[PDB]
RNA sequence: AAUUUAAUUUCAAUAAAGCAAUCCCCUGAAAUUGUUUUCACUUUCUCCCCGCACUAAUGUGGGGAAAACUGGCUUUAUUUC
RNA sequence: CCAUUUUUGGUAAGCAGAACUGGCGAUGAGGGAUGCUCCUAACGCUUGGAUAAGGUGCCUAAAUAUUCGCUCAUGAGAUCCC
């Protein structure tokens, strides 16, 4: 249950296969990462890449495993480097982009609402070709190379946006924007 | 050779702005259902999002969230890269942060509003029946004064 | 009711939003002054405003101006007609509520005395990025001609000065009440004096 | 887009320099010249022990950047015209007809008469703060000086463009007072 | 005054072809097609260049004439007449008809459909 | 507001011990239808050297060293700190 | 007679003519500001519930909600049929 709110998208392994024949006694076995809202949107994900990969088709073949998989820390930063082939009003186009999180999750997630902001790009526009972890010294974007500097800091950037209770109509005397 | 110029320098340093958002600054959470309880800047994932980790006193767990979700704080104790609640602790005892924060004048007002308001009729009465007694008293050394 | 009357200084405020909050209140029933109009903010440049109300001064009914649409040109009108906008006048609630707004130039001397309050919701630096063009009202009125800003200038200024004296004879009188009131705390009885320190005041 | 951007803008030497309330103000030799920034986003400061101004933007944007450099490029030439004062020549061209130049106003209105042999007056009052002079080097400059260095340009310019005649061509018509040198005294 | 040629940029209506059924089709504009040295062999030809369609509107005869010797011309002031060939790849084929009873035979324009390519050099 | 016994790479401390020092939990970079082998990567409110106050900063840019406080793992107990 | 998809003539047409199905017509409640055909949904009389299409600054009922982008326009831009 816990109190946490915010943010939502799982990571699922799937493995499959073609179904069994007289012509073929032992099928080739898929594997695949997907990144997915839940299992059985995760299963289409899978499927669409199966129909597009291979001849495989879901009346043609068998689910051999499919489970959730879980970040190795939570709370640990890596830098996610991520390969999208996305599709624009005329035609396709590749991008390879870097991520700052703690979670694959939350970096596809930063990654959609990117696409989505910066091209209008939708969910159903973009294919993710792997998302791995990246060293430090590597990166190309200077947004995450700035980051990765030996000291950070700064005076607060953000405008206050106090609870629903205190968001009342009327103020006493004029407020500050932010104290110094 | 760098100590020799020292004294120039504390003399003359002020700069207005304060309370930078480097970590192991103390915080307050001001939004979502965390709200009220303090908590400490750990690292910082990306420019509107930080892992924030409360006191265990606080009781807030530690988690990723937006920095605009935090007022900061006049105190920082320097710490190092990564957390750890153990280190965390004996750092936030050894420090004595919370009652730092009490002392302060935010906390002082903050502490105030929260007994006055879980007070029985009884205490309400009471405070109601003493500010009476002081207007009585006060007003009788005005009327004196003149 | 929830105050007898809400006085409101439009220093700092964005027209749309102050309007706005105004007019569902003004429909729940509050009445409400507004003061300082001229100083209400538009979030579009001074060119840009000026364009707006050039095209609205373009308007008119052809066959009998009389009878036409009015181009108000008083600051407090220009907010009491953008306010009629964002209520259903035609109803007789809406007419009711149009009544029920007050707007003032300046600050008038039976509201000088009173309070003011503001609306934070409202406020130009907590509502459009910093960087960004906007005008004031009471100056954009003057662009287009309507001057009356240099009377309030002048009448604020005094006022002001006056208020000044005011404000150091209740920040006095406040000094010597907290004498008189940390005196007295000797004066009244132990428990009752540790039960007042111990929830504060 | 940068988290932080800076400047360190060179130390203004014997005059006195005040950054408070954003109207940024020095005072010197030749002067005291004001200057607001409140629309800027900076956190210019003055470092004062070492002296030099040192500019910093918190989460700066590359326009934010040009403008630091836009306002160091002004501090130093405000501290080089309280020190040593700004000079525009101007240059008088004319291929046949006399232009009388009368100074009025003790050195602050240009009056010219008969350019291109017109019989009608032309009237430039200066901006505040700034001389116009006369050369006695040589017989068609005019200088225009002061503390400010807009002031003095956009003097000389108004100069030039009350001078300079519309209509038909222009290539032969090489005629007028045009700013020829940029100087401090 | 003579149509205004967009009218027939769409391939909407059923394909009609120079045929039997015309009795009687006007011709074509374009007939020269192909310039440059035509002879030449795989060493010689180390580059090929394509023009490939992306709009996939019909395209008409004279549209196609006045094209191709453009780009011959800017290939023979650029890089001497003998030293290349232009290959017109596409053939107009597609016969349209107007009306001022279905309408009389006026233009010849190529059918365009995805991943075409108009010329070659 | 909770709550039961399962399931599925959860943890986090507690106080006594060890192990290696860019090394480890990890994660990089490399050498036909198998494994495996190489060196890359932590901190620091430690110290030194150069710039000698050069800072966005109670510092700082560059060059080096230092350690295991810091972190990681193996343990042994411990869960109402 | 209207709509989607397929479709013939005609430069095109809210034009002429179809195919399959569903509508409207003869039928409406809610939405689409508005509207014969779009969307949701077809109706005895009432009470209570929870939703749909659709929204939630004010007109005008619900968020001046949260979260990441992008955007300044001397005629910005704002939802199928439109």
């Amino acid at each position: 249950i816990d109190n946490s709110l915010n943010t939502n998208i799982h990571q699922y392994h799937i493995v499959g296969r073609a179904i069994p024949t007289a012509k073929d006694k032992n099928p080739n076995v898929y594997r695949m990462c997907i990144f997915a809202k839940n299992d059985t949107n995760a299963k289409s994900r899978f499927w669409y890449f199966m129909k597009k990969i291979n001849k495989l088709k879901k009346s043609n073949g068998e689910l051999l495993a499919c489970e959730q998989i879980k970040e190795r820390f939570p709370l640990r930063v890596k830098n996610y480097g991520v390969l999208l082939r996305y599709d624009s009003r005329t035609g396709t186009h590749n991008m390879y982009k870097e991520f700052r999180d703690t979670t694959k999750e939350g970096a596809i997630a930063q990654l959609y609402s990117e696409m989505a902001g910066r091209h209008r790009a939708r969910a159903s526009s973009i294919n993710i070709i792997r998302i791995s972890e990246i060293s430090s010294s590597l990166v190309r974007r200077p947004h995450i190379k700035q980051l990765l500097k030996r000291r950070l800091r700064f005076p607060a950037l953000h405008l206050p946006t106090l609870q629903k209770e205190y968001r009342k109509k009327f103020a006493s005397k004029r407020p500050s924007t932010y104290r110094m | 050779v760098e100590l020799t110029e020292e004294e120039l320098y504390i003399s003359k340093k002020n700069l207005l702005f304060k309370r930078f958002v480097e970590p192991g600054r103390l915080c307050l959470i001001e939004y979502g259902p965390y709200a009220g309880k303090l908590c400490f800047i750990v690292d910082i994932v990306t420019i509107t999002r930080v892992i924030v980790d409360g006191a265990f006193i606080t009781g807030v767990p530690r988690m990723v969230i937006p920095l605009k979700r935090l007022k900061l704080l006049k105190e920082r104790i320097k710490i190092n890269k990564n957390c750890k609640s153990g280190f965390l602790r004996k750092t936030v005892n050894s420090t004595k942060v919370l009652e730092e924060f009490n002392n302060s004048k935010l906390g002082k007002k903050m502490i105030i509003k929260k007994k006055r308001d879980e007070a029985t009729d009884f205490e309400r009465f009471q405070v109601y029946f003493a500010k009476r007694e002081l207007k009585k008293k006060m007003t009788t050394i005005k009327n004196k004064k003149n | 009711m929830y105050k007898k009357e809400y006085v409101i200084d439009c220093k700092g405020h964005l027209l749309g939003r102050l309007a706005s909050l105004i007019a569902k209140e003004l429909l729940n029933g509050q009445r409400i002054v507004a003061v300082r109009c001229e100083d209400i903010n538009i979030s579009g440049s001074l060119y840009r405003n000026k364009l707006k109300y050039q095209e609205f001064l373009r308007l008119r009914t052809n066959t009998n101006p009389k009878k036409g649409p009015l181009h108000l040109r008083e600051p407090s009108k220009i907010l009491w007609r953008c306010v009629r906008g964002m209520l259903p006048h035609k109803t007789y609630k809406g007419q009711l509520a149009l009544k029920k707004l007050k707007v003032c130039v300046g600050m008038p001397a039976p509201y000088d005395k009173k309070k003011k309050y503001v609306l934070p919701s409202a406020l130009r630096a907590f509502r459009l990025k910093k960087h960004r063009r906007y005008c004031r009202l009471g100056t954009l009125s003057s662009r287009v001609g309507w001057n009356y800003d240099t009377l309030v200038k002048k009448n604020e200024v005094l006022r002001k000065q006056v208020s000044k004296a005011y404000y150091k004879k209740k920040v006095n009188n406040l000094n010597e009440k907290k004498e008189i009131k940390t005196e007295a705390l000797n004066l009244i009885n132990p428990e009752q004096r540790q039960v007042l320190e111990n929830f504060g005041y | 887009k940068t988290i932080v951007s800076t400047q360190k803008v060179l130390i203004p030497e014997g005059v006195k320099v005040a950054i408070n309330a954003r109207k940024v103000t020095v005072s010197g030799k030749y002067g005291t010249l004001r200057r607001s920034f409140r629309h800027l986003p900076i956190d210019i400061r003055l470092n004062k022990l070492k002296k030099y101004i040192k500019v910093v933007m918190w989460f700066g944007v590359p326009d934010s950047l040009a403008c630091i450099r836009t306002v160091c490029t002004h501090l130093k030439n405000m501290f080089t015209g309280v020190t040593k004062k700004f000079l525009y020549k101007m240059r008088l061209v004319h291929a046949h007809f006399p232009i009388n130049s009368n100074i009025v106003d003790n050195n602050t209105r240009i009056e010219i008469r008969n350019y291109l042999g017109e019989k009608s007056v032309r009237f430039v009052k200066a901006l505040p703060g700034v001389v116009i002079e006369k050369s006695p080097n040589v017989k068609d400059e005019i200088y225009v000086s002061g503390a400010d260095i807009e002031n003095v340009s956009l003097t000389a310019a108004l100069i030039h463009q009350s001078v300079l005649c519309r209509n038909k061509d222009i290539r032969k018509f090489l005629d007028g007072i045009y700013v020829s040198e940029v100087t401090t005294v | 005054g003579r149509r205004p040629a967009r009218c027939y940029r769409y391939c909407k209506n059923k394909p009609y072809p120079k045929s039997r059924y015309c009795r009687g089709v006007p011709d074509p504009k374009i007939r020269i097609y192909d310039m440059g040295r035509k002879k030449a062999d795989v060493n010689e030809f180390s580059g090929v260049v394509h023009l490939v369609s992306y709009e996939y509107e019909q395209i008409s005869s004279e549209a196609l004439e006045a094209a191709r010797i453009s780009a011959n011309k800017y290939m023979i002031t650029n890089c001497g007449k003998d030293n290349f060939h232009l290959r017109v790849r596409i053939h107009p084929f597609h016969v349209l008809r107007i009306n001022k009873a279905f309408g009389k035979p006026n233009g010849v324009v190529a059918r365009v459909d995805i991943g075409q390519v108009l010329l070659s050099i």
